[PDB]
RNA sequence: GGCUAAUCCCCCAUGUGGACCCGCCCCUUGGGGUGUGUCCAAAGGGCUUUGCCCGCUUCCGGAUGGGCCCGCGUCCCAUCAGCUAGUUGGUGGGGUAAUGGCCCACCAAGGCGACGACGGGUAGCCGGUCUGAGAGGAUGGCCGGCCACAGGGGCACUGAGACACGGGCCCCACUCCUACGGGAGGCAGCAGUUAGGAAUCUUCCGCAAUGGGCGCAAGCCUGACGGAGCGACGCCGCUUGGAGGAAGAAGCCCUUCGGGGUGUAAACUCCUGAACCCGGGACGAAACCCCCGACGAGGGGACUGACGGUACCGGGGUAAUAGCGCCGGCCAACUCCGUGCCAGCAGCCGCGGUAAUACGGAGGGCGCGAGCGUUACCCGGAUUCACUGGGCGUAAAGGGCGUGUAGGCGGCCUGGGGCGUCCCAUGUGAAAGACCACGGCUCAACCGUGGGGGAGCGUGGGAUACGCUCAGGCUAGACGGUGGGAGAGGGUGGUGGAAUUCCCGGAGUAGCGGUGAAAUGCGCAGAUACCGGGAGGAACGCCGAUGGCGAAGGCAGCCACCUGGUCCACCCGUGACGCUGAGGCGCGAAAGCGUGGGGAGCAAACCGGAUUAGAUACCCGGGUAGUCCACGCCCUAAACGAUGCGCGCUAGGUCUCUGGGUCUCCUGGGGGCCGAAGCUAACGCGUUAAGCGCGCCGCCUGGGGAGUACGGCCGCAAGGC
RNA sequence: UUCCCGGGCCUUGUACACACCGCCCGUCACGCCAUGGGAGCGGGCUCUACCCGAAGUCGCCGGGAGCCUACGGGCAGGCGCCGAGGGUAGGGCCCGUGACUGGGGCGAAGUCGUAACAAGGUAGCUGUACCGGAAGGUGCGGCUGGAUCCUUUCU
C-alpha cells in the first residue's frame, strides 16, 4: 500500500523529470487522472494516456522539457521546476476560497479538490469555492 | 517530530533565570555596606577592585561594585544597588550607584558625568 | 408601666381576576384553556373640592435587570497516577423565584482518570494592549464588560432585590473608653497620616454642567462627577532668536612652525518681539419653573457658574534657558597630554606592563535635545521549541531487540448518507480601541461624526472532489495452498577425535623451564624429551570465506528428536484482512548475585621472581573467585552501520551467497566494492541512500557541574530506571 | 646505513599550533569564598480520627413551670441536628534556623608521580569486577573512533 498515493504520483514525475526521461507510469486512479488533466492544460507535462502494464491499469505521463543549453552542464531548464504535496494524509489541509494561495506571483498555480471537481487556484477562486489544498505546481 | 508527534507532545517554551536577584523585579534595591574591600580580578588581569558586601532591603547580601575614581564608603554606609555585573571579578554582580545615599559622587570628573553621579561644574 | 394617629397591623365583604387539589381538552418536561370545590384584594392624601391630580389593590402583557443549566475555549509540574462516601444514580421528601444530592431519609453500587483524574504551584477573566512581516510570544495599569472581596472566619435577618464596604449576630487578632462589671471601632470611598518601599499627588474648588436617590413641586443630598493643584511620568504643540557679518579678532587646541582648527561662530549692524503690562472678555445654559393653551402638542417668559476674569481678541513690549550620551569593532564621530597590569574601563570581543583613537582631562567631532542617559522588565532579533520555519552516520540527538495494546495512518471501482470540508443567506461578533474618510479646538496631541472590515459560534439553504461512514464489487498490498530450496536460527538428548593437565606404567638421565638478560619455580623420592594405559574438564583444527543464519544479544565437530524464521517457482484460494506502535509484556554479550553441582586450561584478587629512582604495573613462576552445568536473579555496553520500521520512485559497472530460466547471459532474494542524478559542513552516502516522497515511533536544544543530587520505582546485593 | 647528530623528498597518526623544551590527568594539606545536600530544634498551612462548641437557620417540646388569646394559635423559654473555631493523637507540605557535610572556585600550579594525545613508549575506549598514594593496573566480554606489515620521568 502506498500510503499517500497522490503524493507517490507527484514525485514519480519529479524524479522522473530530473533524469530527463520522456515518460513516466503511475498506478492510474480517476483522481490522479484529473490532477494530471490539470497539468497538461497548464502546460506542465505533455499529455498522458491511460496505459496498461502487466494487466494493471497505469497512467502514463509524458514530461516537458526546455531546450538545450550552452556552455558546460547542456542539460535543459526544467518545465516542471518544482512541484510539493500540501495537504497529506495525516495532516489535512484546506483553504476557504479567501485563504487560496496565490503562487510564484501568479506565475505558477495550486491545485485543489473540491466539491466543483479538480481546479486551479485561479479556477477556483473564479468558481468562488474553497476546499482541500492537494500541492503546488510552478 | 510528525505532525500528530507535536499534537501529542508539543514544543517547550523555554524559559531564563533572571540574572539579578534585586528582587521585586525593581531596578535598583537600597542596601547597607557590610564590608568595604578591595579584591583581585580574574585570570587576564590585574589591578585592586572596589568592592562592597551590600545587606539589602531585599533580605539578600550581595557583593556591589563601586565605580569611578575616588570613594567614601565605609563599613556603614547605606548605598543604593542598581544591578550590572562585573566580568572579570568573582561573584559581583551588581554596581553601586554614585551620587545617591551615603554613596559621594566622583569628584573631580568632568566626563560621563552622570554615571559617576557628579554635578555639572561652573566655568570662567 | 401608661396614653395615641396613620398610606402601620388585622377581621368581614366585593372576586374583574388570580392561587391550589381533581377531571377533561389543546400543546408537549412545570406551555395554554376549561369545569366544580376551597383560598386571596385595597389606602389614603392633595387641591384651581361634584372633578382633576399624586397614590392604593388584583390580574395580563411590555420593557429593563437578573438567577439557574448546557457545547466549546481558558497557566505550569506526571520527580503529582490513581481519585471517590453525598461519592454516582434511583424513590420519597425538605428547601427555593426556579432545576438540581442543594439538603435529608430510605435503596442501588455506582461516578471520575494518561483525551492527564487526584495532588502541588501560580493566577482575577475579558474588550484590549505591547511586540512581531506574519504566525507567534508577552500582557490585562488607566477606560468599558464580568467576577470576587470589604480586618480574618462563620451566620442569618429585613427586603423586589443582600447573606449587604460607611446594616445585624458570634468567634479571632488589633486600637481605643472603663468606675474592671463591661463597652467602641474597622478609608481596598475623597483627601490626608503613618509603616513598608527604588517609587506614586491636594486634608483644594464647585452642584454651574451630566448623572444618581427622595419629593407634586420648590428643593435637599451626591469626595458619582465637572474642575483646579503637584510630579518632564506619558503624548503633542512651542521658545532660548531672524538677516548681515572677515579670507576670516582674542582665547584655546593641533602644528612638518609654513600653517590648520573652534568658524559667521563671536564682536558688531539692522529686524522680529517668548516673557511681561494694559484694555475688552466668552462658549459650555436651557431646561426644571412661571404664562397662554388642556398640567398634553405648540407658543411665550424668567432664573441659573466651579472652572474664571480663565480661554480668546485688541494694544504695548524685552534678544530673551541648554543640556545629556557618545567618538576601539559591532556603531555616526580623532587628535594632543597624563597615567605605565597602576589608576581605571567593560554589553560581548576585550583595553591598561611608557608612544593608549578603548583608562583620565582637554581640543575637536557624532547623536538626540527640555531632555539625555542608566537600571529593571516584555516582544524583537531567536528559522535558538522550527505550524509557518530546525534537526539526529562522525557536531546535541535512533529507544539494546522484538511482540503487540491504546492511538496515528489506509490500494482500485460503484452507489447511498453528507459528519469533516467548501459555499450562500441570515443572527451574533456592545461601546471604546485598530483602520479609512470628513470634521472641531489657530496645528497637533486630544476629540466628534460617518464608513469599512472580521475570526468564531447559532440557524436555514446548497455542493460532493477530497477525508470519513454504510453498502456492494475488484486484485496490483497482505495472508493462505502446492512444489522446490539454503542456513553455526533455537531447545533437549547423545556422541567423536586432537590437544592440555593429572594418575599409572615402561624405557631413559641432568637438567627442564623461562627472559632483553635473569631469577623465582620444578628435577636423583629420577623431572624435561619418548612410548603404552587410565581419568577428567573444557573448546571444536582443516572445511572457513572477502561465507551463512537470526529481531537483537548472538549463533561453528557429528547424530537424532523437537521447533522458529525465510527465498524462489506455479498464479490455485482469501479479498484490503494493511503499516506503525506510547504503555505493557518478553528477550537481552560480559561481568556480577543466590542455591547446588563441576573444576583440565586460563585467571581479577593474591603469593612470589624481576625491572625501576619507586613499580601497589608492563615481563616471569604460582594461584583463588570466576570461567563450565542446573535453577533463579541481574537489564548493562563503543548492546556500532555510532545510520528506527514499512512502502513507492530514481543510470550503470563489478564480485559474491541462495533459488528459478530457453543457463553468452536473463529473472528473484540476501552479502560486498566502484560509481549516474542527487544529497552533504566536509569526509562521505548513492536501488543494502546519507537521494526523491508518504505513514508512524524514539530522540535532540552550548560546555562543565552530572548520569550527579533529591523524589519515586525496580533489585538479595551490586547496582539499574 | 643499523645506531648517534644535522638535514632533504614521499606518506601516516595527532588532543601539538610561542608548534614535543608541545600538550595534559588525578590525589593530597591548611586558609578564604559562594553554592548544594542535611539530623535536631522553631513558626505556618493542611488532612485524618476523636472530644468540646459561639452565632444562626431549621426540627421538636412549649408542660395546673411564664406572657397574649376570640382557645384556633402566637411569643418567651428549653432541647437537638448542623456548625466558625478550640483540644488530644497523627500523616503531608512550606518557611526559618541549624550540628554535620559532598563537589567547586580562588592560594600557587604548591605537591607526588606521568595515566591520555604520535605505535604517547603496555593501542585506546568501553560495561563490569577486584585491587592501589594518585592519576591507574588487572580479569572477562565488546568496540575501532587502532599505528605499522627490555624498562628509560619532567621541561
Ligand atoms: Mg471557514
Ligand atoms: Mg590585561
Ligand atoms: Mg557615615
Ligand atoms: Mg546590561
Ligand atoms: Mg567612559
Ligand atoms: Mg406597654
Ligand atoms: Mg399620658
Ligand atoms: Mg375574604
Ligand atoms: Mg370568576
Ligand atoms: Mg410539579
Ligand atoms: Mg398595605
Ligand atoms: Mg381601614
Ligand atoms: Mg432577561
Ligand atoms: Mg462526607
Ligand atoms: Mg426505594
Ligand atoms: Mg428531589
Ligand atoms: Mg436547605
Ligand atoms: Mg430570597
Ligand atoms: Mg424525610
Ligand atoms: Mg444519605
Ligand atoms: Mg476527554
Ligand atoms: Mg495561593
Ligand atoms: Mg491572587
Ligand atoms: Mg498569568
Ligand atoms: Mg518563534
Ligand atoms: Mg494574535
Ligand atoms: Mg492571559
Ligand atoms: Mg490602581
Ligand atoms: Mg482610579
Ligand atoms: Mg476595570
Ligand atoms: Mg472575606
Ligand atoms: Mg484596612
Ligand atoms: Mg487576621
Ligand atoms: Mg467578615
Ligand atoms: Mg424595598
Ligand atoms: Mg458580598
Ligand atoms: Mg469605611
Ligand atoms: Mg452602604
Ligand atoms: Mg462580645
Ligand atoms: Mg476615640
Ligand atoms: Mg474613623
Ligand atoms: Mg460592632
Ligand atoms: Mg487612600
Ligand atoms: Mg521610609
Ligand atoms: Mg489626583
Ligand atoms: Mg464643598
Ligand atoms: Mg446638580
Ligand atoms: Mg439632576
Ligand atoms: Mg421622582
Ligand atoms: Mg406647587
Ligand atoms: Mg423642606
Ligand atoms: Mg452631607
Ligand atoms: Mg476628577
Ligand atoms: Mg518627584
Ligand atoms: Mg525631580
Ligand atoms: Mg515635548
Ligand atoms: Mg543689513
Ligand atoms: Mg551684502
Ligand atoms: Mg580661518
Ligand atoms: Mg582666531
Ligand atoms: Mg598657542
Ligand atoms: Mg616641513
Ligand atoms: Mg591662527
Ligand atoms: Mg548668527
Ligand atoms: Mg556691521
Ligand atoms: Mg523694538
Ligand atoms: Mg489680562
Ligand atoms: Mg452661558
Ligand atoms: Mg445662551
Ligand atoms: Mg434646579
Ligand atoms: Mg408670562
Ligand atoms: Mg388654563
Ligand atoms: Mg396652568
Ligand atoms: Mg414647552
Ligand atoms: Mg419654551
Ligand atoms: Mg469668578
Ligand atoms: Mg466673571
Ligand atoms: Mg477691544
Ligand atoms: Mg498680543
Ligand atoms: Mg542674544
Ligand atoms: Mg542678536
Ligand atoms: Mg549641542
Ligand atoms: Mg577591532
Ligand atoms: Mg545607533
Ligand atoms: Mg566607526
Ligand atoms: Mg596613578
Ligand atoms: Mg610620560
Ligand atoms: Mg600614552
Ligand atoms: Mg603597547
Ligand atoms: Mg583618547
Ligand atoms: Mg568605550
Ligand atoms: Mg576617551
Ligand atoms: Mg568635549
Ligand atoms: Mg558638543
Ligand atoms: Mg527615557
Ligand atoms: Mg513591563
Ligand atoms: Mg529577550
Ligand atoms: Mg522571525
Ligand atoms: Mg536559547
Ligand atoms: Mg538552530
Ligand atoms: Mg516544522
Ligand atoms: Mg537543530
Ligand atoms: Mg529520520
Ligand atoms: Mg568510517
Ligand atoms: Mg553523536
Ligand atoms: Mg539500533
Ligand atoms: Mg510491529
Ligand atoms: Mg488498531
Ligand atoms: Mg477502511
Ligand atoms: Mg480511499
Ligand atoms: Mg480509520
Ligand atoms: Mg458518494
Ligand atoms: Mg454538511
Ligand atoms: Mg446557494
Ligand atoms: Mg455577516
Ligand atoms: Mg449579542
Ligand atoms: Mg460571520
Ligand atoms: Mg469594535
Ligand atoms: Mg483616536
Ligand atoms: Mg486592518
Ligand atoms: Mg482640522
Ligand atoms: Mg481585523
Ligand atoms: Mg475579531
Ligand atoms: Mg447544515
Ligand atoms: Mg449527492
Ligand atoms: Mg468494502
Ligand atoms: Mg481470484
Ligand atoms: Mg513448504
Ligand atoms: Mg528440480
Ligand atoms: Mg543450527
Ligand atoms: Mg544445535
Ligand atoms: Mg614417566
Ligand atoms: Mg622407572
Ligand atoms: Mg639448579
Ligand atoms: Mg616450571
Ligand atoms: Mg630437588
Ligand atoms: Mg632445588
Ligand atoms: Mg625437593
Ligand atoms: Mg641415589
Ligand atoms: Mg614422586
Ligand atoms: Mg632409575
Ligand atoms: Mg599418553
Ligand atoms: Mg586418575
Ligand atoms: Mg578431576
Ligand atoms: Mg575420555
Ligand atoms: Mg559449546
Ligand atoms: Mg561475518
Ligand atoms: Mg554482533
Ligand atoms: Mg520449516
Ligand atoms: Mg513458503
Ligand atoms: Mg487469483
Ligand atoms: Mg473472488
Ligand atoms: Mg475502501
Ligand atoms: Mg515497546
Ligand atoms: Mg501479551
Ligand atoms: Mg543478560
Ligand atoms: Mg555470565
Ligand atoms: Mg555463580
Ligand atoms: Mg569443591
Ligand atoms: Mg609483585
Ligand atoms: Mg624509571
Ligand atoms: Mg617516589
Ligand atoms: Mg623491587
Ligand atoms: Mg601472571
Ligand atoms: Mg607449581
Ligand atoms: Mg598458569
Ligand atoms: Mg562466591
Ligand atoms: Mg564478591
Ligand atoms: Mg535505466
Ligand atoms: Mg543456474
Ligand atoms: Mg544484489
Ligand atoms: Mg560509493
Ligand atoms: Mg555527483
Ligand atoms: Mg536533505
Ligand atoms: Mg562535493
Ligand atoms: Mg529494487
Ligand atoms: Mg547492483
Ligand atoms: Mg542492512
Ligand atoms: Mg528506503
Ligand atoms: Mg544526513
Ligand atoms: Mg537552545
Ligand atoms: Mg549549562
Ligand atoms: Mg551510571
Ligand atoms: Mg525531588
Ligand atoms: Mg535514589
Ligand atoms: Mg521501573
Ligand atoms: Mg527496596
Ligand atoms: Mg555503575
Ligand atoms: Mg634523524
Ligand atoms: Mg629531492
Ligand atoms: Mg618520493
Ligand atoms: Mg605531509
Ligand atoms: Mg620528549
Ligand atoms: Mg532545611
Ligand atoms: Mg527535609
Ligand atoms: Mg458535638
Ligand atoms: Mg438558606
Ligand atoms: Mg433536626
Ligand atoms: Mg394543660
Ligand atoms: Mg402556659
Ligand atoms: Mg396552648
Ligand atoms: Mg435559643
Ligand atoms: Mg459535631
Ligand atoms: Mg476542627
Ligand atoms: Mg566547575
Ligand atoms: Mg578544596
Ligand atoms: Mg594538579
Ligand atoms: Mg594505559
Ligand atoms: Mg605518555
Ligand atoms: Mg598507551
Ligand atoms: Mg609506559
Ligand atoms: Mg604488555
Ligand atoms: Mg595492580
Ligand atoms: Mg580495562
Ligand atoms: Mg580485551
Ligand atoms: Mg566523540
Ligand atoms: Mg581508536
Ligand atoms: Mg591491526
Ligand atoms: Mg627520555
Ligand atoms: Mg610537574
Amino acid at each position: 500500500m502506498l500510503t499517500d498515493p497522490i503524493a507517490d504520483m507527484l514525485t514519480r514525475i519529479r524524479n522522473a523529470t530530473r533524469v530527463y526521461k520522456e515518460s513516466t507510469d503511475v498506478p492510474a486512479s480517476r483522481f490522479k487522472e484529473e490532477i494530471l488533466r490539470i497539468l497538461a492544460r497548464e502546460g506542465f507535462i505533455k499529455g498522458y494516456e491511460r496505459v496498461d502494464v502487466d494487466g494493471k491499469p497505469y497512467l502514463r505521463v509524458y514530461l516537458k522539457y526546455g531546450p538545450r543549453r550552452q556552455g558546460p552542464d547542456p542539460r535543459p531548464e526544467q518545465v516542471i521546476h518544482h512541484i510539493r504535496r500540501i495537504s497529506k494524509p495525516g495532516r489535512r489541509v484546506y483553504v476557504g476560497v479567501k485563504e487560496i494561495p496565490r503562487v510564484r506571483r501568479g506565475l505558477g498555480i495550486a491545485i485543489l479538490s473540491t466539491s466543483k471537481g479538480v481546479l486551479t487556484d485561479r479556477e477556483a477562486r473564479k468558481l468562488g469555492v474553497g476546499g482541500e489544498l492537494i500541492c503546488e505546481v510552478w | 517530530p510528525t505532525i500528530n508527534q507535536l499534537v501529542r507532545k508539543g514544543r517547550e517554551k523555554v524559559r531564563k533565570k533572571s540574572k539579578v536577584p534585586a528582587l521585586k523585579g525593581a531596578p535598583f534595591r537600597r542596601g547597607v555596606c557590610t564590608v568595604v574591600r578591595t579584591v583581585t580580578p580574574k585570570k587576564p588581569n590585574s589591578a585592586l577592585r572596589k568592592v562592597a558586601k551590600v545587606r539589602l532591603t531585599s533580605g539578600y547580601e550581595v557583593t556591589a561594585y563601586i565605580p569611578g575614581e575616588g570613594h567614601n564608603l565605609q563599613e556603614h554606609s547605606v548605598v543604593l544597588i542598581r544591578g550590572g555585573r562585573v566580568k572579570d571579578l568573582w561573584g559581583v554582580r551588581y554596581h553601586i550607584v554614585r551620587g545617591v545615599y551615603d554613596a559621594a559622587g566622583v569628584k573631580d570628573r568632568k566626563k560621563s558625568r552622570s554615571k559617576y553621579g557628579t554635578k555639572k561644574p561652573k566655568e570662567a
